[PDB]
């Protein structure tokens, strides 16, 4: 069923790369492929607000 | 009142004494006035500045999130979630509500004692020198001024001084 006029679906999916490892991706066809990726460090804790409190 | 000395046998507070918590109202022909006993005030102070620490300090916390996210196919864990945190509020609304309960009461009979004390500890120096005529009031049979007066604040009356004082007038007033 239409949803914002669209009749396919999207799957997106997400993992995380440790130092010294590699990632590999293959496909023939279906795939978006990434442009940008974000190197970070978790803070352990912290969660997440919904509010319409300015900051 | 627990020890009956707060609205008990001291029917009322003084206004006139705002330097302390407990005191004295004095009389003589030096004139009249009110004074606070710096002992006793100041042990009270500390005890209930000591309550009101235990209460706060005691409470040590870490840094936490209570926010957490759930899809609509994770009731169970959500109404978990829930669970948890509506067990706490009950469990802490409980505890504070009746630790400030006890701990008022407590803190009012703390006053009452006080002033029991320092009643008693008049009571002890003066002895037979002094008539009690309630409201916690003292009638010398002897003179006192003002060195006697806060000699009294001080601690140290000297019973034997006007003991013969005293007698020779405690056998006249009654008859
Ligand atoms: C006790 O009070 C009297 C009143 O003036 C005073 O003479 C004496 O020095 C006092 N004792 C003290 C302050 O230790």
């Amino acid at each position: 069923p239409k949803v914002r006029d669209q009749e396919g679906r999207m799957n997106y999916y997400w993992t995380l790369v440790e130092p010294g490892d590699k990632i590999t991706f293959e496909a023939t066809g279906n795939l978006v492929v990434p442009r940008y990726a974000f190197a970070m460090e978790r803070n352990a804790g912290s969660g997440i607000i919904i509010s319409d409190t300015p900051v | 009142g627990l020890f009956g000395a707060i609205a008990g046998f001291i029917e009322g507070g003084w206004t006139g004494m705002v330097d302390g918590w407990y005191g004295y109202h004095h009389q003589n022909e030096q004139g009249s006035g009110y004074a606070a006993d710096l002992k006793s005030t100041q042990n009270a102070i500390d005890g209930i500045t000591n309550k009101v620490n235990s209460v706060i300090e005691k409470m040590n916390t870490q840094f936490t999130a209570v926010g957490k996210e759930f899809n609509h196919l994770e009731k169970r864990i959500e109404n978990l979630n829930k669970k948890v945190d509506d067990g706490f509020l009950d469990i802490w609304t409980y505890n504070a509500e009746l630790l400030v309960l006890l701990e008022n009461e407590r803190t009012l009979d703390y006053h009452d004692s006080n002033v029991k004390n320092l009643y008693e500890k008049v009571r002890s120096q003066l002895k037979n020198n002094a008539k009690e005529i309630g409201n916690g009031c003292f009638e010398f049979y002897h003179k006192c001024d003002n060195t006697c007066m806060e000699s009294v604040k001080n601690g140290t009356y000297d019973y034997p001084k006007y003991s013969e004082e005293a007698k020779l007038n405690r056998e006249e007033i009654d008859s």
